C-alpha cells in the first residue's frame, strides 16, 4: 500500500513498456520492470536470471552492465535509489 | 526456470 | 501436477528458452506469459487485450485476439494444448 | 495496470 513516484530515469523505462501514471505501488513498480526485461529481451536465453543491459537504459539505473536476477537486494537497491516514497 | 519465474520470486 | 504440452504449444515455450517436454502448469503459465512479453503481443494502452494475428498463439488459441481477464478461455486454451500426467 | 500484472492474476 505504500505509493511511490519513480525517478525520471525509471519513469522513462517504465513508460517504454506502456506505463501511464506518476504513482505506483512497489508491486506496480516490479511488474512493469519485468515486463521491460522481456519485452526488451535482455534476459540470457540459456540461464534465464542473467540480464545483459549495456546498451540500454537499465544498464544506466543499475550502474553496472549485466546482473541475475537472483542479487535481490541490488534490485531493491536501484529501485529504491530512483524513487520517492509518497 | 523462465525469466518470468525468477523475476516473481524480487513482485 | 505435471503436463506435457502438445507439439505446437511445445514450440512456443522453446521458442523463449524452455527446455522440457514436461512441465508443471506453473512453469507453462510462467512461460507463456514472457511468451507474450518477448514478442510484444500485448497491447500497449488496454494491456489485458493481446494479439495473436499471424503468431503460433493464434493457432493455439483459435481466435486473432483475446483478453487476460477471460481466465476460464485462457485455462481452457491451455488444457486443449497439454496432456496430463 | 500492467500485461505482467493481469497476466500474473490465469501464474
Amino acid at each position: 500500500e505504500t505509493l511511490v513516484r519513480p525517478k525520471p530515469l525509471l519513469l522513462k523505462l517504465l513508460k517504454s513498456v506502456g506505463a501511464q501514471k506518476d504513482t505506483y505501488t512497489m508491486k506496480e513498480v516490479l511488474f512493469y520492470l519485468g515486463q521491460y526485461i522481456m519485452t526488451k529481451r535482455l534476459y540470457d536465453e540459456k540461464q534465464q536470471h542473467i540480464v545483459y543491459c549495456s546498451n540500454d537504459l537499465l544498464g544506466d539505473l543499475f550502474g553496472a552492465p549485466s546482473f541475475s536476477v537472483k542479487e535481490h537486494r541490488k534490485i531493491y537497491t536501484m529501485i529504491y535509489r530512483n524513487l520517492v516514497v509518497v | 526456470t523462465s525469466f518470468a519465474e525468477y523475476w516473481a520470486x524480487x513482485p
